[PDB]
C-alpha cells in the first residue's frame, strides 16, 4: 500500500490537472487562437466536449465551448515584423474602445436579479433605499485630473440585490447624465472625483439608451472608456 | 478576443524598447530582468551541485555562511553560493511582480496582485534577511534544497520546544484554515450556481446569498468574499512572517513558557 | 478596498424553497462595521429539524467537555479561566481499546462527547446538500464538505478502529490538540517525510496561493463589473477577458471565470482529501515514514 497509494495519487493529479480542469478553462477563451497558427506549441485536448447553460428570467441557452470571433471592428494597425507585437491604434483610441479602453458586446439588455428585472436602477427609483454610512456624494462637484471640475453627482444607481453604490449618475455642464463606476471616483468630503478622466474628455462616456434602466453592453462600454483615462489622458503618468 | 488589447504598453521601464510578447509571455524590461536574475540563479546552483559531487534533486541543497561568519564574507563553498543566490531570489521576485506592474498598467487593471505578492515575498524575506541580520548571522537561514529545508524547519521549530505554542504562530495557522475553508466554500458555491441542478437554468447571485443566509445566517458581499479571500491569505502569510522575526530576537526560551504568564496569581 | 458610502433598502429575503422556517431574526443589520467590507444584513436563518438537530448536539458536545472541564477546577472560576488552556478530556486514553464499557473519566465522558460531535457535524452535512437542492442548486458545497469531514472521520472514528483503540484519537482539549499533533510526527518518524503530509502542505500553501491571486484579480477587476462572476459565466465582457490576458501573459495561461472556481474547491479539497490518507496510512501501515522513505 502506501507507495501503491501515492503513485496512483500522481496518476489521478495527472488526469485532473490537464484533463477536465486546463480543459474546462478553454470552454469559453481563445477555443484555438489564430492570428497565427491555431495552437502552434503543444497540444490541449482540442477544446472541450460542448456544455450549454440554460437562462432564466428571460431564457437562452449558451453552448459554452464558444465559437464566436470579433468583427466589431478592432481599430488596431500593426507594427509588422515579429509575428506577435503592438497593434497600432489608428484612431483615438479611448473612441475607438481600443486597449484599456476596450468594451464586450456583452447582451444589450439590463441583468435581472434573481426574481426579475434591473438589478441596477437609479436611487431616485429606488424602492425606499438611502444611504446608511459615510458621506452622499450627491451634490457634490466632480472634479478632473486638474482642478477642473466637470460636474455634480446628480443621483447614486445602486445594485438592489447586494445593496450597493455601483455608479454615480453625473449632471455635466450641459444638462446631459452619464455613470461613473464607484470604483473609479474617489468620494471626497467637498470635491469627489474620477481623477482618472480628464475633464476634458468626460463627455464621451458611451451615453444611455433609457435613462433609468443600464445595459450589460452600455454598462461594459462605460467601465472600459473610464479605465482608459488612466494612461491616456496624458496627464496620468 | 485579445488582438485588440496589443496596444503599445504603458511601460514602466525600458519605453518602447521591451513592448513585446514572446508567445504569450509579455517581456518588458522586468521581464528581461526575470531572466537575467533566474540564469544567474540556476547556472550558480548548479555550480554548487557539481562542486557537492551530486545533480540530484533530494541531495543537492545550498547552505547559509556558517554562524562564525557574522553578517559578510564566506567563500562560496562555505556560504558565499547562497548569499548570491540569494541576491538572484531577491532581484528576480522583485522584478516579475514589477513585471505584473507593467502588465497591470497596459491592461487598464489596477495593481493589487504585485501588491498581494508583496506578501509572499516578505515571508520569504523575513526568514532569509530580516530574522539573519536581526540575530546577527547568515547561518540562521535556511538551505536551498528541496528536503534539507523541512529537516531545517524541524530544527528551528524544535529548538523552542513545541512551536505549536508560537501566539502568532497559532494565529497564522487559525488564518490558514479559514482561508483554506473559504476558498472550498467560495468556489463550490458560483459551482453549484453556474451548474444547477440537471436540467433547471441558473441561478442568480440573489441565489447564493439565500443559501448562505439559510445555511449560516449570513452572506457576505460577493465583491466581498474576493475581499475576504486577499484579507484571509496575505494576513495568514503576514502573521507567518511575524511569528518567526518575533523567535530568535524576544523570545530565546522554550515557547511553552510565555502561556505560564497567564497561569500566575494563583 | 471597504465600502465609501454604504446604501441600504429594505430587508432582503431570496427564495429558501422549502417551509418558511427561514425567518429567524428577518432583522440585523450592522451597517457599524459589517457593511464595510461585506453585507450589512444579518438573517433570516432557516433552522429546521436538522438545524435544531446539529445546535442541540454541538452545544451539548460543547457542554458536555464543560462540565468535564469544571471538575479538573474543582468549581472555582478564577482557576478554571487560567487553566482553560491546559484542561483535557482524554479518551479511554486510558490507553486500552475500543473495550466500549470504560468510566467517565477512563472513556465513557470522551465517548458520549464524541457521540454529539459526530451527530453536530453529520446532520449538518445533510443540512448543507438539502438547502442546495431547495434552492434548485445541488451538492457542490456539500462535495466539497465530505473532504472536512473525511480528515475528521480518520482523526476520530476510522483509524482508533483500525488500532482497535479510542486512545487513538485526538483528544479534546485547546493545548491536547496541540501536543498530540506534535506526538503523531514522533512516533511516525517525522511527518515530513510523509508524502502525503508534504503533499497536504503543498495544497494548503497552494490554496492561500489561490485565493490571493483570485480575489486579488477581481478587486483588480471590479472596475468593469467582475465580482458580478454568473452573468460573466451566463456572458463574458472585458472583466473576464482581461483577467484572462493578465495571467496568460504573466505566466503563459489562465482560466475561464467558471473554471477558476473549478480550480479554487479542487486546491482547497485537496488539503484535506490528502491528509486524510496520509493519516490513515500512518501508524496502520507506515509505523516510520524515515524507514518507508530510505526505500527511495
Ligand atoms: C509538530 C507536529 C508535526 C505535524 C503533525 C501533523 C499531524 C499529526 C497532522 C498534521 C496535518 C497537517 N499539517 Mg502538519 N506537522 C508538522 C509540521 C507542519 C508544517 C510545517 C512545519 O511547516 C506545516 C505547514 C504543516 C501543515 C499541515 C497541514 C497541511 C495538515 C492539516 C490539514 C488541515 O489544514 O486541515 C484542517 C482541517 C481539519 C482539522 C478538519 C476540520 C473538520 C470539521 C468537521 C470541523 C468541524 C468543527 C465543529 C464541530 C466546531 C468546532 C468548535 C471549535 C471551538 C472550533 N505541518 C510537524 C512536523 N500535521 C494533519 C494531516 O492530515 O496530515 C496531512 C494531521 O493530522
Ligand atoms: C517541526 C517544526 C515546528 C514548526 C516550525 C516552523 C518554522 C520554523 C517556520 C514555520 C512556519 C509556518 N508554520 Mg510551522 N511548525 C510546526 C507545526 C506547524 C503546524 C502543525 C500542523 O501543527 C502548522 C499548521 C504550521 C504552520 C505554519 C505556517 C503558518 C508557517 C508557514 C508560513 C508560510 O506559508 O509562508 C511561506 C511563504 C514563503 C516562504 C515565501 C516564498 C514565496 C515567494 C513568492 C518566492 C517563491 C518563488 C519561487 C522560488 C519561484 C519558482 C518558480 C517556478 C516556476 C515554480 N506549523 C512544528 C511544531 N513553522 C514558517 C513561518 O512562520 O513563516 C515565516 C517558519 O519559518
Ligand atoms: C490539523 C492538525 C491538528 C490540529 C492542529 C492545530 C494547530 C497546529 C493549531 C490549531 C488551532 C485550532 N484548532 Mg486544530 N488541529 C486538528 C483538529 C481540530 C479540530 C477537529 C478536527 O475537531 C478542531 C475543532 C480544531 C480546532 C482548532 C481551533 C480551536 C484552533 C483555531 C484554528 C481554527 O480552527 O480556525 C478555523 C476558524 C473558523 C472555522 C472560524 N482543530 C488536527 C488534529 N489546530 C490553532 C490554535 O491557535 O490553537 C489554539 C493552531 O495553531
Ligand atoms: C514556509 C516555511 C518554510 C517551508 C516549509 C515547507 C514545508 C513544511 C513543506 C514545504 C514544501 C515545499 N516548499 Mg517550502 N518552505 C519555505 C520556503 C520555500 C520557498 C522559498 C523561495 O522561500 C520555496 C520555493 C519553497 C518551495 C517548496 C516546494 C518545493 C514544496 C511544495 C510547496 C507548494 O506546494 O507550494 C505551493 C505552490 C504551488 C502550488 C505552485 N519553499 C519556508 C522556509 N515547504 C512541501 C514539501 O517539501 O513537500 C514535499 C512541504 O511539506
Ligand atoms: C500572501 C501571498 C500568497 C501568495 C501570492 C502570490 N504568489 C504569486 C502571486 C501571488 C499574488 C503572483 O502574482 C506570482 C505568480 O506568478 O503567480 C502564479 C506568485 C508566485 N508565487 C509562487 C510560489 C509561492 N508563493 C507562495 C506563497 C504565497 N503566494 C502566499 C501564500 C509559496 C509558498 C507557499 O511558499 C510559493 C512556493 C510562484 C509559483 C509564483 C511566481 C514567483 C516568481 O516570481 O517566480 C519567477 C522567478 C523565477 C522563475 C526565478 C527563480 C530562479 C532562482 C533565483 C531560483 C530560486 C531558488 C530558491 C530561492 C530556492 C528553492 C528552495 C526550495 C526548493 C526549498
Ligand atoms: C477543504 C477542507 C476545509 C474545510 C471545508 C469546509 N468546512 C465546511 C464546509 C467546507 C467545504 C461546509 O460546507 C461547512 C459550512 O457550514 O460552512 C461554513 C463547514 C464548516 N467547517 C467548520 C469548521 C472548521 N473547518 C475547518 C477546516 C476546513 N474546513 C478545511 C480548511 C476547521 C479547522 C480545523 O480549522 C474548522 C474549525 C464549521 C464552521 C462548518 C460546519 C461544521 C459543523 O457541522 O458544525 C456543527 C457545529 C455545531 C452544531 C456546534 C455549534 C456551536 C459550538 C458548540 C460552539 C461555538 C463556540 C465558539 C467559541 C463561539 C462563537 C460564537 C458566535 C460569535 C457565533
Ligand atoms: C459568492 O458567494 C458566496 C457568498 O455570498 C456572496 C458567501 O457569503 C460565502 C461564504 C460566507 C462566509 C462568511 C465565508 C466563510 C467564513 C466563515 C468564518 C464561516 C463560519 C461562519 C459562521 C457564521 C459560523 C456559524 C456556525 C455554526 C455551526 C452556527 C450556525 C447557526 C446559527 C443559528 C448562527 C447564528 C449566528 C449568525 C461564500 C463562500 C460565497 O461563495
Ligand atoms: C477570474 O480571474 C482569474 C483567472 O481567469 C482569467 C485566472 O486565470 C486565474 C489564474 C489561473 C489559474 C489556472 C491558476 C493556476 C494554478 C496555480 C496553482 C498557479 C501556480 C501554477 C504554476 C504552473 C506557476 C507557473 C509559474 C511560472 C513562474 C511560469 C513561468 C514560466 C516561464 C517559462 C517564465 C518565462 C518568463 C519570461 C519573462 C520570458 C520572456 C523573456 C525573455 C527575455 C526571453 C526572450 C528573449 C528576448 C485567477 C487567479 C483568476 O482570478
Ligand atoms: C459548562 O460548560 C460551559 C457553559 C462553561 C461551556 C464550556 C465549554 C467548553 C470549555 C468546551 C470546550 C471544547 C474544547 C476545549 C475543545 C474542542 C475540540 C478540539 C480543540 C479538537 C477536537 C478533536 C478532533 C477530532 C478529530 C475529533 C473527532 C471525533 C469523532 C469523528 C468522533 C466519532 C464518534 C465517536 C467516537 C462515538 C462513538 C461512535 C458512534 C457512531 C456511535
Ligand atoms: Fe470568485
Amino acid at each position: 500500500l502506501a507507495s501503491l497509494a501515492i503513485y496512483s495519487f500522481w496518476i489521478f493529479l495527472a488526469g485532473l490537472i490537464y484533463y477536465l480542469q486546463t480543459e474546462n478553462m478553454r470552454e469559453g477563451y481563445p477555443l484555438e487562437n489564430e492570428d497565427g497558427t491555431p495552437a502552434a506549441n503543444q497540444g490541449p485536448f482540442p477544446l472541450p466536449k460542448p456544455k450549454t447553460f440554460i437562462l432564466p428570467h428571460g431564457r437562452g441557452t449558451l453552448t459554452v465551448p464558444g465559437p464566436e470571433s470579433e468583427d466589431r471592428p478592432i481599430a488596431l494597425a500593426r507594427t509588422a515584423v515579429s509575428e506577435g507585437f503592438p497593434h497600432a491604434p489608428t484612431g483615438d483610441p479611448m473612441k475607438d474602445g481600443v486597449g484599456p479602453a476596450s468594451w464586450v458586446a456583452r447582451r444589450d439588455l439590463p441583468e435581472l436579479d434573481g426574481h426579475g428585472h434591473n438589478k441596477i436602477k437609479p436611487m431616485k427609483a429606488a424602492a425606499g433605499f438611502h444611504v446608511s454610512a459615510g458621506k452622499n456624494p450627491i451634490g457634490l462637484p466632480v472634479r478632473g485630473c486638474d482642478l477642473e471640475i466637470a460636474g455634480k453627482v446628480v443621483d447614486i444607481w445602486v445594485d438592489i440585490p447586494e445593496q450597493m453604490a455601483r455608479f454615480l449618475e453625473v449632471e455635466l455642464k450641459d444638462g446631459s447624465t452619464r455613470l461613473l463606476p464607484m470604483q473609479m471616483v474617489k468620494v471626497q468630503s467637498n470635491r469627489v472625483h474620477v481623477n482618472a478622466l480628464s475633464s476634458d474628455l468626460f463627455a464621451g462616456i458611451p451615453t444611455i439608451k433609457s435613462p433609468t434602466e443600464v445595459t450589460l453592453l452600455e454598462e461594459d462600454k462605460i467601465c472600459g472608456y473610464v479605465a482608459g483615462g488612466l494612461m491616456y489622458a496624458a496627464p496620468k503618468r | 478576443f485579445e488582438r485588440k488589447y496589443r496596444v503599445p504598453g504603458g511601460t514602466l521601464v525600458g519605453g518602447n524598447l521591451f513592448d513585446f510578447w514572446v508567445g504569450p509571455f509579455y517581456v518588458g524590461f522586468f521581464g528581461v530582468a526575470t531572466f537575467f536574475f533566474a540564469a544567474l540563479g540556476i547556472i550558480l546552483i548548479a555550480w554548487s551541485a557539481v562542486l557537492q559531487g551530486t545533480w540530484n534533486p533530494q541531495l543537492i541543497s545550498v547552505y547559509p555562511p556558517a554562524l562564525e561568519y557574522g553578517l559578510g564574507g564566506a567563500p562560496l563553498a562555505k556560504g558565499g553560493l547562497w548569499q548570491i543566490i540569494t541576491i538572484c531570489a531577491t532581484g528576480a521576485f522583485v522584478s516579475w511582480a514589477l513585471r505584473e506592474v507593467e502588465i497591470c498598467r497596459k491592461l487598464g487593471i489596477g495593481y493589487h496582485i504585485p501588491f498581494a505578492f508583496a506578501f509572499a515575498i516578505l515571508a520569504y524575506l523575513t526568514l532569509v534577511l530580516f530574522r539573519p541580520v536581526m540575530m546577527g548571522a547568515w547561518g540562521y537561514a535556511f538551505p536551498y534544497g528541496i528536503w534539507t529545508h523541512l529537516d531545517w524547519v524541524s530544527n528551528t521549530g524544535y529548538t523552542y520546544g513545541n512551536f505549536h505554542y508560537n501566539p502568532a504562530h497559532m494565529i497564522a495557522i487559525s488564518f490558514f484554515f479559514t482561508n483554506a475553508l473559504a476558498l472550498a466554500l467560495h468556489g463550490a458555491l458560483v459551482l453549484s450556481a453556474a451548474n444547477p441542478e440537471k436540467g433547471k437554468e441558473m441561478r442568480t447571485p440573489d441565489h447564493e446569498d439565500t443559501f448562505f443566509r439559510d445555511l449560516v445566517g449570513y452572506s457576505i458581499g460577493t465583491l466581498g468574499i474576493h475581499r475576504l479571500g486577499l484579507l484571509l491569505s496575505l494576513s495568514a502569510v503576514f502573521f507567518s512572517a511575524l511569528c518567526m522575526i518575533i523567535t530568535g530576537t524576544i523570545w530565546f526560551d522554550q515557547w511553552v513558557d510565555w502561556w505560564q504568564w497567564w497561569v500566575k496569581l494563583p | 478596498i471597504f465600502s465609501q458610502v454604504q446604501v441600504r433598502g429594505p430587508a432582503d429575503l431570496g427564495m429558501t424553497e422549502d417551509v418558511n422556517l427561514a425567518n429567524r431574526s428577518g432583522v440585523g443589520p450592522f451597517s457599524t462595521l459589517l457593511g464595510w467590507f461585506g453585507n450589512a444584513q444579518l438573517g433570516p436563518i432557516y433552522l429546521g429539524s436538522l438545524g435544531v438537530l446539529s445546535l442541540f448536539s454541538g452545544l451539548m458536545w460543547f457542554f458536555t467537555i464543560g462540565i468535564w472541564f469544571w471538575y479538573q477546577a474543582g468549581w472555582n472560576p478564577a482557576v478554571f479561566l487560567r487553566d482553560l488552556f491546559f484542561f483535557s478530556l482524554e479518551p479511554p486514553a486510558p490507553e486500552y481499546g475500543l473495550s466500549f464499557a470504560a468510566p467517565l473519566k477512563e472513556g465513557g465522558l470522551w465517548l458520549i462527547a464524541s457521540f454529539f460531535m459526530f451527530v453536530a457535524v453529520w446532520s449538518w452535512w445533510g443540512r448543507t446538500y438539502l438547502r442546495a437542492q431547495a434552492l434548485g442548486m445541488g451538492k457542490h458545497t456539500a462535495w466539497a464538505f465530505l473532504s472536512a469531514i473525511w480528515l475528521w472521520m480518520v482523526l476520530g472514528f476510522i483509524r482508533p478502529i483500525l488500532m482497535g483503540s479510542w486512545s487513538e484519537a485526538v483528544p479534546y482539549g485547546i493545548f491536547s490538540h496541540l501536543d498530540w499533533t506534535n506526538n503523531f510526527s514522533l512516533v511516525h518518524g517525522n511527518l515530513f517525510y510523509n508524502p502525503f503530509h508534504g503533499l497536504s502542505i503543498a495544497f494548503l500553501y497552494g490554496s492561500a496561493l489561490l485565493f490571493a491571486m483570485h480575489g486579488a484579480t477581481i478587486l483588480a477587476v471590479s472596475r468593469f463589473g467582475g465580482e458580478r462572476e454568473l452573468e460573466q459565466i451566463a456572458d463574458r465582457g472585458t472583466a473576464a477577458e482581461r483577467a484572462a490576458l493578465f495571467w496568460r501573459w504573466t505566466m503563459g495561461f489562465n482560466a475561464t471565470m467558471e473554471g477558476i472556481h473549478r480550480w479554487a474547491i479542487w486546491m482547497a479539497v485537496l488539503v484535506t482529501l490528502t491528509g486524510g490518507i496520509g493519516i490513515l496510512l500512518s501508524g496502520t501501515v507506515v509505523d516510520n515514514w524515515y524507514v518507508w522513505g530510505q526505500n527511495h
